[PDB]
């Protein structure tokens, strides 16, 4: 129906090229395009062995790679300077978000039953700060709720917003004379370059959410 | 006295040797593999396969088809700019 359907169905077919029209009928020799997925591969086989090493960390390797390539490709598609808002749609972001935090909860009490409480204690320290020591501990737990989401909702949102304020600016600049045209490109030059920021931080951003959803699932899995 | 005949009996050097395990894989691995393939890149033939033939080949990591898909999404939402006005 929407718009934001429409662009759903663009990340899903995105992501099947990529395992499907980069490979050449894979070769052991390897492909150029198939080279880059090696690398996503190893660096969050290396990550989430990394984070989520203990008996297991493969059981929980594709849910890490599908909430990896999903920011990686969305942070490139949502900065095309006309495609509608999926992760700019903070709702979205932020609900995978609280899924995410819940289906850890739950995890971690089903998993650990009421001894999952004690995760909420946190070391053994003198005994009359110790109660105190859960209080602020599971503020801080629920405070892991909304951090992650609004983390990535803030950046891309800011990114998108701050170029097209600038963008309106220097539309403005060069509406006015030709002499205001001149001195209407140094700022425009300050666009570009916050727009090379943007891309930049979009994939640091994606490394970020998937590893601190890494050592979430580090502290649900393995108690304290 | 007459020279003993153990050394006329082998089984144990032509079964007692290590690379008789490397022999039996690559009398399968080599002999069962063709020397040469079909073709590389033909995924999507409908002259689609000309698509990845020129752009998701291994032969080049050109910034063609980015360029290309990009420029797909920048026709999508502008279009639908003109469609919204």
């Amino acid at each position: 129906l929407t718009t934001f359907s429409l662009y759903t169905i663009i990340v899903l077919l995105v992501i099947t090229s990529l395992y499907t029209l980069t490979n050449n009928n894979n070769k052991i020799i390897g492909s150029r395009w198939l080279i880059s997925q090696e690398a996503i591969y190893d660096t969050i086989m290396n990550m989430t062995k990394g984070q989520i090493g203990g008996k297991n960390w493969g059981l929980y390797f594709p849910m890490i790679f599908t909430l990896f390539m999903f920011i990686f490709i969305a942070n490139l598609i949502s900065m095309i300077p006309y495609s509608f808002a999926l992760s700019a749609h903070l709702v979205f972001i932020i609900s995978l978000s609280i899924v995410i935090w819940l289906g850890n909860t739950i995890l971690g009490l089903y998993k650990h039953g009421w001894v999952f409480f004690s995760l909420f204690v946190p070391a053994g320290t003198p005994l009359p700060l110790v109660p105190l020591l859960v209080i602020i501990e599971t503020l801080s737990y629920f405070a892991r709720a909304i951090s992650l989401g609004l983390r990535l909702g803030s950046n891309i949102l800011a990114g998108h917003l701050l170029m097209v304020i600038l963008a309106g600016l220097t539309f403005n600049f060069m509406l006015i004379n030709l002499f205001t045209l001149v001195f209407g490109f140094v700022p425009l030059a300050m666009i570009l370059a916050i727009m090379m920021l943007e891309f930049a931080i979009g994939i640091i951003q994606g490394y970020v959410w998937a590893i601190l959803t890494a050592s979430y699932l580090k502290d649900a899995v393995y108690l304290h | 006295v007459s020279t003993l005949i153990p050394p006329k009996v082998v089984s144990s050097k032509n079964i007692g040797s290590a690379p008789n395990a490397k022999r039996i894989a690559n009398v399968v691995h080599f002999y069962k593999s063709l020397p040469q393939g079909p073709a590389p890149a033909i995924k999507a033939n409908t002259r689609l396969a000309r698509y990845k033939a020129k752009y998701f080949d291994g032969d080049n990591a050109s910034g063609k088809p980015l360029w290309h898909f990009a420029l797909g999404i920048i026709a999508f939402g502008y279009s639908m700019e003109y469609y919204f006005h």
